[PDB]
């Protein structure tokens, strides 16, 4: 399937 | 029969617009990690200089 | 089919993302080490 972003907001390891 | 068919059409139709709006979500997400980012090299350049004296 | 179509170069950037993505965090990564270690050292 398509993939998206872990979160909406980047959030730093 | 045929509701298998019309299911698909839907199905393919709710992928797009999921693959569509993730990209979307992509450029927001990395736009975020750029400012993260750039205060991370402006941190580390405060610390360099820290270091330094 | 034209909607297959875009749904593939949807799914394609979608993969293109993604290793950049990889390769990001990586970068992201190298700077947090590189901040710890700089703070470790003085510190002292």
């Amino acid at each position: 399937l398509a993939v998206g972003p872990p979160s909406l907001n980047y959030i730093p390891p | 029969s045929f509701n298998s068919s019309i299911n698909n059409i839907h199905e393919m139709e709710i992928q797009l617009k999921d693959a569509l709006e993730k990209n979307q979500q992509w450029l927001v997400y990395d736009q975020q990690r750029e400012v993260y980012v750039k205060g991370l090299l402006a941190k580390i350049f405060e610390l360099e200089k820290k270091t330094e004296t």
